[PDB]
C-alpha cells in the first residue's frame, strides 16, 4: 500500500541537521492531516511499504526562522515500514491511534 | 517531538 490522504504510516527514521543525529527511532502518523514536519510528509507522498530513502527538508518546509536552529536542512533518513487506511475514529480525531481498541475522545 | 509535533 502506498503513503497517502488518510492512510496510517509508520516510519522509522534518523534525523540529522548539519551532520549531527538529532532524534531517531519509529512513530506512526495520519497522513495528510498536518500531523507531521510538513516536507518530510511531502517526501513520504506515494511511498511503498518497504521503501527506504533520504529526504532534505529545507527551513522553510519546516521551522523556517524560528526553528525550534534557525534555517536548518533537515536531514532524514526514512524507512516506511507500514501503511495502513485509518479507522473512522482515527479520521474523526484527525490522528492516528495504537492498535489495541479503546474508545475514547479529546 | 519535532518530527510529530505534540
Ligand atoms: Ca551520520
Ligand atoms: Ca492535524
Ligand atoms: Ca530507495
Ligand atoms: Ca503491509
Ligand atoms: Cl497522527
Ligand atoms: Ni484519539
Amino acid at each position: 500500500m502506498k503513503v497517502g490522504q488518510d492512510k496510517v504510516v509508520t516510519i522509522r527514521y534518523t534525523l540529522q541537521v548539519e551532520g549531527e543525529v538529532l532524534d531517531q527511532g519509529e512513530l506512526s502518523y495520519l497522513h495528510g492531516h498536518r500531523n507531521l514536519i510538513p516536507g518530510l510528509e511531502e517526501a513520504l507522498e506515494g511511498r511503498e511499504e518497504g521503501e527506504a530513502f533520504q529526504a532534505h527538508v529545507p527551513a522553510e518546509k519546516a521551522y523556517g526562522a524560528t526553528g525550534h536552529p534557525p534555517h536548518a536542512t533537515l536531514d532524514f533518513q526514512v524507512e516506511v515500514v507500514k501503511v495502513r487506511e485509518a479507522t473512522p475514529e482515527e479520521l474523526l480525531h484527525g490522528h492516528a491511534h495504537p492498535s489495541g481498541h479503546h474508545h475514547h475522545h479529546h | 517531538g519535532i518530527v510529530k509535533p505534540w
